[PDB]
């Protein structure tokens, strides 16, 4: 399958959890995170960072008795992947294409929502600098 | 667990 | 956006391949109907009306306007699993689809293999002939 | 039609 679509497959998603700290004895294992749609996106700063592949919600701060599904419902109730009940292979191509369109939309929405935030931050700085000149300063 | 920042 | 490898599974792609197809309105083997039957247009300098099943890779030239592309496909490549496929592309399950693409990859390899055999037999023919001539 | 020959 093309790389673009691999995140739709659980075994791919599991394979992302390279150094996941929570393992057996825990509620949020790699298996269970992946069943819930998450992938592992670690960084230097947020080493337990995980992201829904579908709605792109990013969650860190994971505790061991967290149920990844219950967490995904709480933090991103809108996510259509939570509605999906059939296994990947039991999907029709129509249904699958419908979903991938919804994912592309979510992705765009997220990128858009970031740009707005960066911009609003930049505007704040510019405004401030101008206010400071107007102070006679 | 909690959102990014 | 489906990867280019899988585009041929879509009828509207297949239709789009018939850039300078001669048989159009009035005719039984229109681009629409060739494509509904699984063909793509693979013209050449030498075989300008050449068409190929995307699935079983059968290549058919010699098209006449009254030809029903489906009936021609059944006749020339009855083995083709694409002919079994009743459902529309989007009504297929992913299991069913993946099953098919695995069969296409098999057919492709079989076809590649069948070409190599032919080239070899062709080269053998030449070598034979050259040796016969030198025996003289 | 007929097979590529
Ligand atoms: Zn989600
Ligand atoms: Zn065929």
């Amino acid at each position: 399958l093309p790389p673009a679509w691999q995140p739709f497959l659980k075994d791919h998603r599991i394979s992302t959890f390279k150094n996941w700290p929570f393992l057996e004895g825990c509620a949020c294992t790699p298996e269970r995170m992946a069943e819930a749609g998450f992938i592992h996106c670690p960084t230097e700063n947020e080493p337990d960072l995980a992201q829904c592949f579908f709605c792109f919600k990013e969650l860190e701060g994971w505790e061991p008795d967290d149920d990844p599904i219950e967490e995904h419902k709480k933090h991103s109730s809108g996510c259509a992947f939570l509605s999906v009940k059939k296994q990947f292979e039991e999907l029709t191509l129509g249904e699958f294409l419908k979903l991938d369109r919804e994912r592309a939309k979510n992705k765009i929405a997220k990128e858009t929502n970031n740009k707005k935030k960066e911009f609003e931050e930049t505007a704040k700085k510019v405004r401030r600098a101008i206010e400071q000149l107007a102070a006679m300063d | 667990a909690r959102t990014k920042q």
